[PDB]
């Protein structure tokens, strides 16, 4: 029964231990734009000024 | 484009176009009468302005080298419809861009001159002046009767040619 509930108490600090090594490694995991900076408005590709408008400027 | 700044010098350049670019004649209308014929312009020309102008949206930045066969396009339909202008219908525009030169370039000052100018380019060049983007319940301001704007000064010549015009039956 000792050997058992150490085991026990052993498993979950080794659980507690990968579940830091895993948040440590989600944290640096690199996010989307829409979840990182803008949800709704998603494209990061600007439109500039409307008033003169030249045929031409717009390039991708 | 920003208008040059503290010091500037224009210069010409005396290079001849690449011949291997077809050779195009030029619009020779000052500010005034092309003003004058700009709707008639519009009327005619704009399947070839559209396509200019796609065509340079469409190059994404290369527009001027790669659009130029349909510049020569639209230059053309240009001048042909000012020398149908020059050939039928010369008296009342230059009534009428005489009128603007004295007017600050303003339409509304040039309102008895237009008419004629109007009924003339319809009736023998079957070209239709309108303003794009209306309801039908809003009126064009062109074809308004008693406006709240008005020239300070009623044109002399175009006074006498209306009048006279409306005597005969054409206006």
């Amino acid at each position: 029964d000792i050997l058992n509930e150490e085991a026990k108490i052993v498993q979950a600090l080794n659980n507690q231990r990968e579940l830091t090594i895993k948040m440590h490694e989600l944290k640096r995991e690199e996010k989307d734009y829409a979840h990182s900076y803008s949800p709704l408005f998603s494209d990061p590709v600007p439109q500039g000024g409307s008033i003169g408008k030249a045929p031409g400027s717009s390039r991708e | 484009p920003r208008e040059a700044a503290a010091h500037w010098v224009p210069f010409e350049d005396k290079a001849n176009m690449p011949d291997n670019v077809p050779d195009v004649v030029e619009v020779g209308a000052t500010s005034a009468p092309l003003l004058s014929a700009s709707y008639f312009i519009g009327a005619k020309c704009k399947p070839y302005n559209d396509d200019f102008m796609l065509c340079r949206e469409e190059s994404q930045g290369s527009g001027a080298i790669d659009c130029l066969k349909e510049g020569r396009r639209v230059t053309r339909c240009a001048v042909s419809v000012i020398e149908d202008i020059n050939k039928s219908c010369l008296d009342e525009f230059r009534l009428h861009w005489q009128c603007l030169e004295q007017n600050n370039h303003q339409l509304s000052g040039c309102r008895k001159a237009e008419a004629l100018l109007n009924k003339c380019v319809f009736t023998k060049l079957n070209l239709e002046k309108k303003i794009p983007g209306l309801r039908p319940d809003e009126e064009p301001v062109f074809l308004k009767k008693d406006p709240w704007i008005k020239p300070a000064v009623d044109d002399f010549k175009s006074v006498r040619a209306y009048a006279e015009a409306k005597k005969n039956g054409t206006l």
